[PDB]
């Protein structure tokens, strides 16, 4: 048989070839951390989910006041709610440089791995989206109002489309407990594919900044990324617990605590801060449909990655033009958020559809093109 | 007209593997091509590939580099792979245009 | 008690290039050939 | 509007001294099992 | 031999005039090393810990039979006597030797191996395709709790 | 030495190991609190109600 019970036990076994035994490169940085991070932050959010849930009420008339019973009443019932409210900032910012370091580091060439990535990617939106109109303020509802009526921009199918999502003729009670039914559903699928993401992962295991072979020297996840992940953990824990205890109101929108109101328009529907590029994005183009269109565009394009690789080398580590050619696009999504948060009006207007434009235009062009350039002056 | 030598000689070392003490084809992204082109290097070759790498590795995880000293010139660089690559690429155009015909 | 172990690979099978490294071996009886319960294999 | 601003901040006050010493703690016990790495050399010596 | 661990493994107390080298050594192959390893230090957290009487009452008799067996001869005999000369400063007769061996029961072996053994930084040299045994903070960790 | 015989006293035995760090974490929170509500409570002197508290009850209403 086998010796000890933790390579044979199948279920201390996957245990072990996962967080214990698994061979991991050397010399990945803490970059690499923010795997791990999502992951509990995961189990975090659906654990204060969980606990918001047990005292949430899914209807248009006690929603809001559940909510704010939960933050009154409830003992820690305003922590929990701080803390699943702030984390869902936290998943997203640990997810935009979990994405941001795989294109600097080429780990899309995962591409099973990558392409499960972008739907966790997705499904973690669509949570955040439909979580949002729970506690039904004014934001809540003309978030929601705005961003499904675009649907009804597809020609002849779209404006059924509309209706049935709704479950009605507006954004009402029967929108609210099917969102709060597909909230509590969808990070469920995130644990799963979670599971997925890691399982295709495991077979090539992971990719190193220098972007060579790195079988000439592994070592066990434990306890060197066992211990490296715990302190990026508590390392990335405190500014956003420094956030939650003492500025809790400061990413969102005051106008979510008025009550919603569907005979007033809020002067400036803008998203959070995570949506806030795409939103940008999607006013980009005054079409309806095309702004659907450049919307869905905005975070599909991942899927093209793999493929618009065109350098010899795996990584951007030795790629100088790729290099400053990636922080124009981590400054042009920054742009792009600012721009989300402003009026329609000059200039913010010609600035979004120049940064929204370059956005495509460095993913799409740039990026293989000067990929190419390089391996030419690499002499090859 | 000595400017493609000015380009190439600038990029190698604005790129900086030379740093770790990394030939050019150290840096290659190991695709179907180059692990067949690996495995018809002869031992010291290879052995020598896998110190270098293996070295690299270890500076990355210290993250310190070679002292100057240390680094590879661009004119002392030894493109070892590249040969072996080229006849690999060259034998599978074959297959690839055998077998359309 | 005493004698030591040794192991080799099979199928194929699995310290004597000297001039006196390697002396001492070079048969003064036949061959004999011992194996123990608890004592490495031995052979003359 | 938040009746929970007292004990908000006194919590804010526990976090950040709690926080404080288990970062650095659990910095110390990273760089104690990276240490082996950290200062690892390594040489090449073949049958030359 | 239940599980194929080795094709050898011997334990040796080289002992030197102010210090010594309490261990062991085994050959085995690429993909049985870290198994082999495993039990090893297992074994000796078993000594630190659950070391019982029946044990050892059995390791006496073999290091008696050893002792008697090193001195099979005249030249295991000199070199008995000019080693213990130069190291012990006498000899120490097999009669001897016997009264410090009977004395030792299992309470012994288990805090004079918790006292060398046990939650100490060993010394390792590995050679030949070592890949399954790595990590020497993981050999570190084998030294303690059995 | 303290460093000494914390380790051969305490942090040796994974058994003694353990039990040390419930009995120091019962006597780390009983301190951590305490010292924590009184730079909280000095830092806001006069401000809490447990300030305020004795000019409408314990003494007159
Ligand atoms: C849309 C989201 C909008 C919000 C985006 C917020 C982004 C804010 C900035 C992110 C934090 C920047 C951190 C500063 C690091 C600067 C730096 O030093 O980088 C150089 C150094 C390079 O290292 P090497 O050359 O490999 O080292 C070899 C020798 N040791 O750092 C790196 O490794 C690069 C890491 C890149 C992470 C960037 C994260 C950006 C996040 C957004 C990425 C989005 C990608 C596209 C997604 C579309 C959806
Ligand atoms: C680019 C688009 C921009 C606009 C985005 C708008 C998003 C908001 C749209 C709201 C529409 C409301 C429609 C309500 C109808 C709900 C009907 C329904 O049952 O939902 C299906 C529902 C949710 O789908 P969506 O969230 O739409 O998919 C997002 C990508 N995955 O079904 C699921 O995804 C799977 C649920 C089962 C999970 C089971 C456990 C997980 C198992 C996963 C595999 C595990 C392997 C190990
Ligand atoms: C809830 C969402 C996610 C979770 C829980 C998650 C989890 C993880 C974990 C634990 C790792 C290993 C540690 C690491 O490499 O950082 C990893 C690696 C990776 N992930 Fe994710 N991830 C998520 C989202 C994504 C997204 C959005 C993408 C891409 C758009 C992605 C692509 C990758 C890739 C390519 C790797 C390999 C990195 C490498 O080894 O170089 N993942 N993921
Ligand atoms: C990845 C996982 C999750 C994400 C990203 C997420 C995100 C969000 C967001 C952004 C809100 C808006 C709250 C606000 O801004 O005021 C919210 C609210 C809420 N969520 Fe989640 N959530 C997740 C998991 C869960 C789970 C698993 C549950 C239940 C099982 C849940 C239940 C709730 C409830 C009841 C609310 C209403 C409370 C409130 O509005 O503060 N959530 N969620
Ligand atoms: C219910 O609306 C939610 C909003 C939000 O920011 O949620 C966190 C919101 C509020 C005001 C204005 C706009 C929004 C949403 S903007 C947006 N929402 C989404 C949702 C997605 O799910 C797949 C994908 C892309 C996007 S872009
Ligand atoms: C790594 C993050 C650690 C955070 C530790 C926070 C501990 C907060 O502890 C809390 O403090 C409050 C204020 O006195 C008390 O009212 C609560 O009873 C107590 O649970």
């Amino acid at each position: 048989m086998a010796p000890n019970i933790r390579k044979s036990h199948p279920l201390l076994k996957m245990i072990n070839n996962s967080l214990i035994d698994l061979p991991a490169p050397s010399n990945i940085s803490a970059w690499w951390n923010f795997g791990s991070l999502l992951a509990v932050c995961l189990m975090t959010q659906i654990l204060t989910g969980l606990l918001l849930a047990m005292h949430y009420t899914a209807d248009t008339s006690l929603a809001f006041s559940s909510v704010a019973h939960t933050c009154r009443n409830v003992q820690y019932g305003w922590l929990i709610r701080n803390l699943h409210a702030n984390g869902a900032s936290f998943f997203f910012i640990c997810i935009f440089l979990h994405i941001g370091r795989g294109l600097y580091y080429g780990s899309y060439l995962y591409k099973e791995t990558w392409n499960t990535g972008v739907i966790l990617l997705l499904t973690l939106m669509a949570t955040a989206f439909v979580g949002y109109v729970l506690p039904w303020g004014q934001m809540s509802f003309w978030g929601a109002t705005v961003i499904t009526n675009l649907f009804s921009a597809i020609p002849y199918i779209g404006h059924t489309l509309v209706e049935w999502a709704w479950g009605g003729f507006s954004v009402d009670n029967p929108t609210l407990t099917r969102f709060f039914a597909l909230h509590f559903l969808l990070p469920f699928a995130i644990a799963g594919i979670t599971i997925i993401h890691l399982t295709f992962l495991h077979e090539s295991g992971s990719n190193n900044p220098l972007g060579i072979s790195s079988d000439s020297d592994k070592i066990p996840f434990h306890p060197y990324y066992s211990f490296k992940d715990i302190l990026g953990l508590t390392l990335m824990l405190t500014p956003f617990l420094t956030l939650a205890l003492f500025s809790p109101n400061l990413l969102g929108d005051p106008e979510n605590f008025t009550p919603a109101n569907p005979l007033v328009t809020p002067p400036h529907i803008k998203p959070e801060w995570y949506f806030l590029f795409a939103y940008a994005i999607l006013r980009s183009i005054p079409n309806k449909l095309g702004g659907v269109l450049a919307l869905a565009a905005s975070v599909l394009i991942l899927f093209l990655i793999p493929f618009l690789h065109k350098s010899k080398q795996r990584t951007m580590t030795f790629r100088p033009l790729s290099q400053t050619l990636f922080w124009l696009l981590v400054a042009n999504l920054l742009i792009l958020t600012w721009i989300g948060s402003q009026p329609v009006e000059h200039p913010f207007i010609i600035i979004g559809q120049m940064a929204s434009l370059s956005y495509f235009t460095i993913l799409l062009i740039l990026f293989p093109t000067i990929g190419t350039l390089e391996n030419k002056m690499l002499n090859y | 007209g000595r400017l493609m030598d000015r380009i190439r000689k600038w990029y190698y070392n604005a790129a900086g593997f030379n740093k770790y003490g990394l030939m050019r084809d150290d840096t290659l992204y190991e695709d179907d091509d180059v692990k067949e082109a690996l495995k018809r290097l002869p031992e010291d070759l290879y052995n020598e590939r896998m110190f270098r790498i293996k070295r690299a590795l270890d500076l990355s995880l210290k993250h310190r580099i070679l002292p100057k000293e240390q680094w590879v010139k661009y004119e002392e660089d030894k493109p070892y792979l590249e040969p072996y690559l080229k006849e690999v690429i060259r034998e599978r155009l074959e297959r690839e245009a055998w077998n359309k015909k | 008690x005493x004698x030591x172990x040794x192991x080799x690979x099979x199928x194929x099978x699995x310290p004597l290039l000297c001039r006196e490294s390697m002396s001492g071996r070079s048969a003064r009886r036949d061959l004999v050939a011992g194996i123990s319960l608890n004592a490495p294999a031995s052979v003359r | 509007a938040e009746p929970e601003h007292d004990q908000r901040k006194r919590m804010g006050l526990k976090m950040l001294l709690i926080s404080a010493l288990l970062t650095s703690l659990l910095y110390y016990m990273k760089r104690h099992k990276w240490s082996v790495l950290k200062s690892r050399k390594m040489a090449y010596r073949p049958p030359k | 031999v239940e599980h194929k661990l080795c094709h050898s493994f011997q334990t040796f107390n080289t002992s030197y005039s102010d210090t010594g080298l309490f261990g062991f050594h085994f050959v085995a192959d690429p993909l049985s090393i870290d198994d082999m390893m495993f039990c090893a230090q297992g074994e000796w957290m078993r000594l630190c810990t659950s070391t019982t009487e029946s044990e050892v009452k059995r390791a006496k008799n073999h290091l008696r039979s050893a002792m008697v067996a090193q001195l099979d001869g005249t030249t295991p005999v000199c070199e008995t006597i000019g080693s213990h000369l130069l190291n012990y400063g006498r000899r120490i007769s097999l009669e001897e030797w016997d009264s410090r061996i009977s004395a030792v029961d299992a309470r012994m072996v288990r805090d004079v191996c918790s006292k060398y053994i046990y939650d100490k930084c060993p010394a390792l040299a590995a050679v030949g395709p070592i890949e399954q045994l790595l990590d020497y903070n993981r050999i570190r960790s084998g030294m303690y709790w059995i | 030495a303290l460093l000494r015989q914390a380790y051969s006293a305490l942090f040796r035995r994974t058994s003694t190991f353990a039990l040390t760090v419930v009995l120091g974490a019962v006597l780390f929170e009983r301190a951590f609190d305490q010292g924590a509500d009184a730079i909280f409570e000095h830092l806001n002197e006069g401000k809490l109600w447990k300030h305020i508290k004795h000019k409408y009850e314990a003494s007159e209403e």
